[PDB]
């Protein structure tokens, strides 16, 4: 497409003015203000725009998906808050700013995360407009299996526990990544195709698009760190997981290949972007 | 009653147990498992089915969501006594055993509040034709009362209570957004998923959240000892207040 | 006969629960357990039940009343909470309790002061059901009135800039509890008589009554303070007439007063006859 | 500032003149009158006249109110610079100018207050039906407005800030509740006294919060400069939306206090 920067640029702006009405400052300001602090955090916004893109891939309105959009990046943004904590990572930075509990203590964060996780269900069941009752249920058991036991934390869970054995295994490693990535983005692509009233067809698809380009993202990332503990190169060698990065972009495209070519096109693209990226 | 209170945490934690299968990966589902029946029962599951049969419900209808409540008590019942090193959440006393390390408690704390909406999504019987309005509702109502404005909101205030130096009308704010809202949400949903109108839904919402903030209230007694009892009465006053047989009279059997 | 004692008794009871509810704790927390610290803390409820009595009395019930009965005990509360601050008494006991700001701070007090003066007016604004809109407006004026330049606050201010004036006249001392405590006291009966219902002269019958209550229960705080103990109350005349010349005038007032309610069936005035003599006489 | 508003804040302050008289006991007007003027001129009073005008209604009408809120906002100004010498709240550099003890000025504004009522319970007009009712409801925009859950909300929280060392999002908070509920009190307190309509009411009412908050940003700029152009353009952008929909010679006044 053209000006593929451009677009998401515009999805970005339109999530971080909802996102900043969706959670205003208020009692108590503390658990609000550390909501803010690392939601409105200015960021890529890549979950809420493949939710509103796979929404109006199947002409599906941007208004309509716009709430759960808004909770993907919610839950994402909770991850990497409790992430940070002392417990796990103990990270002190990220993007160059104070992490959340450092800010706020470890307390704070961890409510505040947990505040997250709750409303993004809230404000999708509430704030959903445009899609029957049956449609808005169904969209929130989808976001609650792709970030539970069998999503999210169930790859968050194998990865805190995995880093005591040094011998994993290319199964081991694709799990991690499947559910500690690919699923929430699984879930987002999938909010917007039914919240579009996309068929089950359509909707399996956009399922597949996500998990390629949720492992193509990872593997590249991979491949990065060596052209600039298990890595796909310490696994199966550069050349290969290039191989494999190609096969993921071309899979990933394939599955978009019947909606119309020109609402395919920014996905198209966000795969493409994804596979060919200097860092 | 006595037996009949028994009946309901039993037929939920065996709905619970049927539905927390403990599997591959044994690492993420050893916890789940663990935790969520580690963690002592919340009143607000009890009344959730027994606002549903009140109602005139069938004690199924308002499971999943009676399920629901309790992993999201469970999950934050976990989270509040994740130990932590800065010191920002001043010490209970009432130190829990840890099997599990904090880096699994914290993510399992995460992983069971999702399964509570994936099971009442997941509940929807299509055959039924108010499923869908009746859960959605439940699910804002659930989501709602274990959200910043709720229950994280009294778990956040609590830690501000110094004990020697805290009034009593202090401590029934702590009480009643860190139990008062659950409850108030537990009878509330059992008499949507039931089918009640508005005028009950309503009536039973503010039974249980005095309910709620009578019996977190108790349990502070514990610690701190300002006791009183112009309080107690205060509130069992306006809960039974709240009641314009058995059923429609033994929610009233928490207050005596 | 007419048990006082109870009549009142119950009415309290009444008028502290209304009040309770009122005022919820709620964020801000530490504002609002200011708000209540004072309030709930327990009064003898005397401008409040003056209200009601003052209401009941012209035709109309206590629930009309309530909120009104509700809000000058409010203001009443709030200009106590005031009058105990460093910059003013500097008091450490109120009601058989440390002061407010000495339990939460100069600076809550004060804040905590000012909204309940507020609430007042929103709450009875709001609250009373059971009047046409110009009559409570009406009385959120007469409220208004009796609280401020020409009433409560007049007194106050007037009282604290005399602090040196050794001329003290019976005039200064006059206007002095006039405003500082028989505005309010006026103020109550107003509200309450013009809400249930009372023709001008019933208002200015009331009026006149509560004002001489009025000069009364001053009297006797002053009485009351140079007689009984801190520790018995909870927390001028007898100076410039001695303790003795305090008691002949005292009386003048609560007969002079009395005769106002001859204009209604002493049936009906009998909680006022009465209300009026548990000021004239009472132990804090 | 700008002439047109100007031009109404000079009304006001002439009204209140008319309203407030020195006179015996001078021991008590002086002081009122004196901390009336001494506190500053608040958008919120005039935004009072203004929505009045745009929503059709006549200034006069909302002279009374507009009062009031001034008056509320001079006794929370008086209160809030208050000499406590516990320290209860931080002592902040501030420290203008007392020329009445304490005392004097924590009494006087518990009469400048209930004076704003007055003035509200007085400007019934007989020749009026709906005075009674407009003026009913405006008392209750201001008391809350005034109360624990509005400005008193902002002055509580705002001793909870040290200086350089507090989130613009919390510093936006306690602009919010001390300056931009009161300014979205006197929008609807002005529109409703207009005459207006529900949906108009509820608008003029969301662009004074979001106007009242760029205000008190503005100068809480001062206090310490990092407010980016976003805080403000977003907040200066939040409001004029809400204006979609009111059109004239007025209309693009009202939309000029922000621009
Ligand atoms: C601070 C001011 C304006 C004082 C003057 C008015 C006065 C004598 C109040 C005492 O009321 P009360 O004797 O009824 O006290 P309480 O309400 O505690 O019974
Ligand atoms: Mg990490
Ligand atoms: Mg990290
Ligand atoms: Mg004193
Ligand atoms: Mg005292």
């Amino acid at each position: 497409m053209f000006d593929f920067d451009g677009y998401m640029l515009r999805k970005a702006k339109s999530v971080n003015k909802a996102l900043e009405a969706a959670v205003q400052m208020k009692e108590p300001l503390k658990i609000h203000e550390s909501m803010r602090y690392s939601l409105l955090a200015g960021g890529k916004r890549v979950r809420p725009m493949l939710c509103i893109a796979a929404c109006e891939l199947v002409g599906g309105d941007e208004s309509t998906a716009m709430p759960a959009a808004c909770a993907v990046e919610m839950i994402h943004t909770m991850s990497l808050m409790h992430d940070d904590l002392p417990c796990m990572d103990n990270d002190d930075l990220r993007r160059g700013k104070p992490t959340n509990h450092m800010a706020f203590g470890e307390s704070v964060a961890v409510l505040a995360g947990d505040a997250l996780l709750s409303f993004a269900f809230e404000h999708v069941a509430a704030a959903t407009k445009g899609a029957p009752p049956e449609r808005i249920v169904r969209v929130l058991g989808e976001l609650a299996v792709s970030i539970g036991s069998e999503g999210l934390v169930a790859g968050q869970v194998v990865d805190v526990c995995s880093e005591g054995m040094a011998e994993v295994g290319l199964d081991h490693l694709e799990f991690i990544h499947h559910h500690k990535t690919a699923a929430l983005l699984q879930g987002s692509v999938v909010l917007g195709a039914i919240l579009g009233g996309g068929k089950e067809e359509e909707v399996a698809k956009l399922r597949k698009f996500a998990n390629c380009i949720g492992l193509l993202f990872q593997v590249v990332d991979d491949i990065l760190d060596v052209t600039k503990k298990t890595t796909y190169p310490k696994l199966i060698g550069v050349e290969k997981s290039k191989e494999f990065a190609d096969r993921l972009n071309r899979e990933a495209q394939e599955q978009l290949l019947h909606f119309h070519p020109h609402r395919a096109a920014p996905l198209i693209a966000l795969a493409n972007y994804i596979a060919y990226r200097d860092n | 009653m006595q037996p009949y209170w028994a009946a309901i945490e039993a037929d939920i934690e065996r709905y619970l147990k049927k539905s927390i299968t403990i599997r591959p990966p044994e690492t993420v589902f050893g916890p789940m498992h663990h935790l969520t029946f580690a963690a002592p029962a919340t009143a607000a599951s009890t009344l959730c089915l027994a606002a549903c049969e009140l109602v005139g419900g069938d004690r199924s209808q308002a499971m999943a969501a009676a399920a629901a409540i309790h992993l999201v008590h469970a999950a934050a019942y976990v989270h509040e006594h994740l130990p932590l090193t800065d010191g920002s959440r001043p010490v209970s006393k009432p130190a829990i055993q840890h099997k599990y390390g904090p880096n699994v408690e914290l993510l399992t704390g995460d992983g069971i509040v999702p399964f509570g909406f994936e099971l009442l999504a997941g509940s929807v019987d299509p055959a039924r034709t108010d499923d869908p309005d009746r859960i959605l509702r439940v699910i804002i109502e659930i989501s709602r009362a274990g959200g910043p404005e709720g229950m994280i909101s009294g778990l956040h205030r609590e830690e501000e209570i110094v004990d020697g130096n805290t009034s009593l009308d202090f401590i029934e704010y702590v009480c009643k957004k860190k139990y008062g809202e659950m409850h108030a949400c537990g009878a509330a949903c059992g008499a949507i998923l039931g089918g009640a109108a508005e005028e009950e839904i309503q009536k039973l919402r503010n039974f249980g959240l005095y309910q709620g903030t009578l019996r977190g209230m108790m349990e502070m007694k514990n610690s701190h000892q300002l006791i009183d009892e112009n309080i107690i009465g205060k509130l069992k006053e306006l809960a039974l207040e709240e009641l314009g047989g058995k059923n429609a009279e033994l929610m009233s059997s928490l207050v005596a």
